RNA sequence: CCUAGUAACGGCGAGUGAAGCGGCAACAGCUCAAAUUUGAAAGCUGGCUUCGGCCCGCGUUGUAAUUUGGAGAGGAUGCUUUGGGCGAGGCUCCUUCUGAGUUCCCUGGAACGGGACGCCACAGAGGGUGAGAGCCCCGUAUAGUUGGAAGCCAAGCCUGUGUAAAGCUCCUUCGACGAGUCGAGUAGUUUGGGAAUGCUGCUCAAAAUGGGAGGUAAAUUUCUUCUAAAGCUAAAUACCGGCCAGAGACCGAUAGCGCACAAGUAGAGUGAUCGAAAGAUGAAAAGCACUUUGAAAAGAGGGUUAAAUAGCACGUGAAAUUGUUGAAAGGGAAGCGCUUGUGACCAGACUUGCGCCCGGCGGAUCAUCCGGUGUUCUCACCGGUGCACUCCGCCGGGCUCAGGCCAG
RNA sequence: CGGGACCGAGGACCGCGCUCUGCAAGGAUGCUGGCGUAAUGGUCACCAGCGACCCGUCUUGAAACACGGACCAAGGAGUCAAGGUUUUGCGCGAGUGUUUGGGUGUAAAACCCGCACGCGUAAUGAAAGUGAACGUAGGUGAGAGCUUCGGCGCAUCAUCGACCGAUCCUGAUGUAUUCGGAUGGAUUUGAGUAGGAGCGUUAAGCCUUGGACCCGAAAGAUGGUGAACUAUGCUUGGAUAGGGU
RNA sequence: GACUAAUCGAACCAUCUAGUAGCUGGUUACCGCCGAAGUUUCCCUCAGGAUAGCAGUGUCGACCUUCAGUUUUAUGAGGUAAAGCGAAUGAACUUUAAAUAUGUAAGAAGCCCUUGUUACUUAACUGAACGUGGGCAUUCGAAUGUAUCGACACUAGUGGGCCAUUUUUGGUAAGCAGAACUGGCGAUGCGGGAUGAACCGAA
RNA sequence: CCCACCCAUACCCCGCCCUCAGGGUAGAAACGAUGCCCUGAGGAGUAGGCGGCCGUGGAGGUCAGUGACGAAGCCUAGGGCGUGAGCCCGGGUCGAACGGCCUCUAGUGCAGAUCUUGGUGGUAGUAGCAAAUACUUCAAUGAGAACUUGAAGGACCGAAGUG
RNA sequence: AUGGCCAGAAAGUGGUGUUGACGCAAUGUGAUUUCUGCCCAGUGCUCUGAAUGUCAAAGUGAAGAAAUUCAACCAAGCGCG
RNA sequence: ACGAGAUUCCCACUGUCCCUAUCUACUAUCUAGCGAAACCACAGCCAAGGGAACGGGCUUGGCAAAAUCAGCGGGGAAAGA
RNA sequence: AAACUUUCAACAACGGAUCUCUUGGUUCUGGCAUCGAUGAAGAACGCAGCGAAAUGCGAUAAGUAAUGUGAAUUGCAGAAUUCCGUGAAUCAUCGAAUCUUUGAACGCACAUUGCGCCCGCCGGUAUUCCGGCGGGCAUGCCUGUUCGAGCGUCAU
């Protein structure tokens, strides 16, 4: 299995160069921080659930937070990308735990959030007072608000007495059960129809 | 090394069905034997099991968190009940773990 | 990066070959058409200006404001939001400037070599200078320090305040959304998508919870996802062209680019095009005055150089091949192997060492003892003690042993 | 009992012995002479006796034929990458692999970090799917090593069994009375289980694909340049004594 | 099939392009240790293939069992020579028995005995097969030899060549043509046949 | 038929080299243990396989390495070591760098390829240098005159010319 | 001549063609003299003469819920005459 | 009729022979000057033998004396072979 | 014996190998975005006291201005430099200029230094003739201005 009955001396492509484009993009982003400061160089990220069952165990980071997180959280939707929030459109909540911990994580951001005013001799209602201006802050939103718990904890210990029962007639004959209840479901259903149907021309 | 050759040594002297749009993540579901279902236990918390000192107390394995979907039924289990919540199980290792004395659930 | 040489395609099989997910680099979002401003085209190109504006026009077959599906429009409702002007300070780019031996001796034509004595080092990278130079020179390291321009960022500080616009919450209602396009057949081509791909041509040609997709053809009933036929947008990505720069376990003038040189030159071809060879005197020309012989080129003396055994044929100067000198062989080949011989020319080896017995000198680092020190903890060294029948050197004699080559 | 040739390996003692003050007994010593240098020895040139085809290369079984070689200097031909396989060394080990990336740096080095992922840890079946202990992980015969001397028996081999998946037959308790598939059989099958052995890396050998050890063909294709030679034609020019019939 | 710039059954130039060849030529120091090969068997042959065999490096296993191109013994093939027929009978007669080489067998891993079953077989529990238990170590049941074992892994060349003795099958006017074994050669120097691929001696 | 004699790398005895095989060697006075000691056998070789060593360009370490009082290179009827590839020294020449050891690395070793580039021989002072009718005398110039010039002679082109 | 023979990738393109059967184009033979062995009807040349026999795409009909299947009709040429 | 087309014969004519001889010019030759190339494993006397029908080198013989010049066309070389 | 041929050695030749060098290649890495009708790339022709080329430049021609440095250039010739300076230099920087004939190349052409047209200025006796100088004259397309054409649609 050797694909080389082309012309593959043509395109080649070494990579000489990966040192220096590390130390390219390392300096990119010292400037990229040097011009954010004293914000962080990163946006928030929603925590969102994989696709598809080979990864619907583990959550990662998402694309931005969905409107009705941002409304709940009370973040207008024009404000929240001026303050460091990534917002996303296309995403809907289809369930209310991912919703909640979202708004929960917003509500964090907004109460270590620090608001500087836009002019500094005329502060604001929603403006961060000089005062407490001052503070130990962050830099990495990836870092300080990671995804802490990826996957779900994979030991836990319960007493004796509450072990559960479980299913009646045990757990692979139950899978078999709704193996053959989810190939079976039509015909069952068509004879459901045949049946009604004889009664209602014998009755 | 060129050094190193025989060259230089030499120097002188010369079926069934098709499947369209096949996704891998479909048929994703990793097995674990039940011999290996205390390996996923931590080693000190493992130890005082397998020693007794936990007597009142039974560990609840989440197979997912490890990486597993199916329980199988390859060995054999001390009598301690688990609780082993899965995807899948086949009957020889439900009924082991029934026999060592906890319960298999099924998750999603 | 992985998925993955996998799903898949393929005469008579050689072979071909993605995509979703996942981790990461980088992240940034928006603008129209479809609405009546209708109590006032509120929009704009150009021309003339006294810089206040005024005209010629474009445009109602639609230029502004408003809305773009994430919505929005109309309502209700009560709160929040905004404009200018300085600006300390910082960063980018050129500019002035930066440490220490030419100390003594030897070799040498020349020290940058050898020896001795110093010094500087956030500088002992590199180069030059008559031979290997941190301190002779340029530079090199580091903080800064002179002078100048143009930008960007920016802690803060002065003022106007609501005519206007803008955001948030809720809602009966309304909620326009791109057509020869989508789609279908057919043909060509293409793809892993030779049942599931894309593109184009011809023919047909849509609809309004409609339409597309949901990788096996079709009908029926559902479900899930987006919302085509209009448009803009940095970054992470590519780079055998150009410009500036830094490097290499690369090549060292038949190598390395064809080209280290007045090289894409000389030269060839009608032309498209083809396309070389060729680097090094010496530290410094000091590149030979003057005399003599030649028509001249040159030769010989004689200088120059550290060297002409470096003479612009020029560092070093191999081999093939040639000349002279010296030696030798040769009656239709030479060359080679074994073994003598002759002639020529050479490398070794040897020259005396060691041990005793006397005699004559020069000295007391002889044995024992004491103290100190170190060690292997019983062995040593150091300082006092020897008083010459004891130790160590030197010179004369004698003896033994071992010594080179060839032989009986 | 004589006569002659060639040779002297070893390097304290040990041993076997004898003819036993010692010896010819597990390998040469003793005495003497000349010379102490080109005398011995060596190198080169040449003569002499004997010996001795010109090298590759190719062919088949072999020669012969053939082909290349005037001479000398400098280049000058099994390399590199990707992917396999076996063996060697190394680290870790049911795990292993930091280097896509991030941090850091005296800055292409070195050092540090971890999510995912690759391979291995489970196989079989076209697929739906199912999924590896009757037994101190079995019996018998060997088997190194150990043993309390009764045996215990590594690796490995032969053989009979046991389990998992596929195939065929029967069809149990139960029941969405038509779903479910227990139990018992029979053939093969799979590098399957039956007290894990792999992952990374180094070195070497062989394939496999790339120009693939080096030098060559008649070719094929894409895009360009030529009628100054020559061929034909057009326009406009030029040229060809003296006789005979 | 003439000419188209010394180029024409398809001009010249550059490129694809380092096109392809199974055919030709070439392919670079030394020493040491081993060291070969020509129908064996299968495939439709030539413009064919694999494969057996023969080899080298590593290893590993108790390098354990010993085996052997040999002789002897027993028994086959060759009964063929031969002796006798005052043994019978008449190479085809036999008491006996040739030479050359040649097949099989010659132990503890073996030999029997006993018990059952048989789905083998036999009239048959009868033979034998499979198991079962026991007896045989008192000599392990000829000679000679024995650095000669076994099993993997990886790697390589050669695998329908030449000559000769013997045996055998066909032939020709005479030449000769197939096979089977063995030896030599291709791979090989030395001594002798004056000389030399096939001779003799000896490596 | 008989006696004697000649000699092969064959056979016998001895020495030396290599290979293989079998033994010994630590309360270490003890060793390039990857060493040394003892004993025996064997020695041809194409294709092919394997091992060890020599050499070249460059890299890390090291030798407190060599060197203008002469590095590298080159020449040598001059020597030493190695079975060998090779290594080392003497002498002459020359002028600026170079080597040993252990590892690392490769564009690493030539007699051939009607090679590639460059240089040089024998042939060999050889083949030729012979179409177009043809040259001669004096003087001058000059170092030198058949092929320069002037004069003097002789010729040729022959008007489709040597104009 | 709404032609023949050519050419061009195509063209509102070109040539023959400033042409018109005493012409243009294509063939064969090759002055003059001589000259057509005798007769056909197998191959071929050409006749829109009847046929659907073969019969493509488009178009038409039937079945089905449709994909689809089945039917006729079916140009030229071929076939028949 | 015409023809640098192919063929047979006759008269004339003669150096085609028979049968060769002689003369001229330019070469070849020798000298002065100038001066290549092809080719070249190494070399060149033969005879007999050298199994593979081939010797130049081997074996056994004949032999065999420096350095050369003009010619020649047997081998050996030599044909863009 | 010499000559000749061959062998060995020394020196001298021929030739340019070897060794050492290296203002050059080759490969990698980092940074940057900037040609042209306001006339590019390329071509030609010229320019120095004494140059053919290379280099640089354009009739302001190995060059001008400006800024900086601060005493050269060099092969010869000839001049320097008030050195206490508006200043050497084949110096550096470079913001102002010059920039021949061409070329996408632009009046029409170009194998010709050929032929024009429009408008100004100057000179020669010149209202007429002659000469010189300066500024212009390509194509496609856009916006606008102005002059027009057409029973194409109307009003009057």
């Amino acid at each position: 299995n050797n694909h080389f009955r082309k012309h593959w001396q043509r395109r080649v492509r070494c990579h000489f160069d990966q040192p220096g484009k590390k130390v390219t993009r390392r300096l990119a982003r010292r400037a990229k921080a040097a011009a954010l400061a004293p914000r962080p160089v990163d946006k928030l990220r929603p925590i969102v659930r994989c696709p598809t069952v080979k990864y619907n165990r583990r959550t990662r980071l998402g694309r931005g937070f969905t409107l009705e997180e941002l409304k709940a959280a009370g973040i207008p939707r024009l404000l929240a990308p001026t303050i460091g929030i990534a917002v996303d459109h296309r995403r809907k909540n289809l369930s209310e735990e991912s919703l909640a911990a979202n708004v929960q994580r917003l509500k964090d951001y907004k109460a270590r959030l620090i608001l500087f005013p836009r002019k500094s001799n005329k502060p604001k209602k929603a403006d961060t007072p000089k005062d407490q201006q001052t503070a130990e802050t962050t830099t990495s939103l990836r870092t300080s608000f990671g995804v802490e718990q990826p996957l779900a904890p994979g030991f836990t210990e319960i007493s004796k007495s509450e072990i559960p029962a479980g299913i009646e007639g045990g757990a692979y004959r139950a899978l078999r059960k709704a193996r053959s209840d989810a190939r079976l479901v039509g015909v069952r259903e068509k004879r459901a129809k045949e049946k009604a149907e004889a009664e209602a021309n014998k009755k | 090394p060129t050094r190193f050759s025989k060259t230089r040594k030499h120097r002188g002297h010369v079926v069934g069905m098709r499947h369209f749009h096949l996704l891998r993540n479909h048929y994703w579901r990793p097995s674990i034997n039940i011999d290996k279902l205390w390996s996923l236990v931590p080693s000190d918390v493992r130890e005082q099991y397998l020693s007794g000192q936990k007597k009142d107390t039974a560990p609840v394995i989440d197979l997912l968190s490890h990486g597993y979907a199916k329980l199988l039924g390859k060995g054999r289990l001390p009598e301690i009940p688990v609780v082993v919540r899965a995807r899948y199980v086949s009957a020889e290792a439900e009924r082991k773990v029934k026999e060592a004395g906890g319960v298999v659930e099924l998750v999603a």
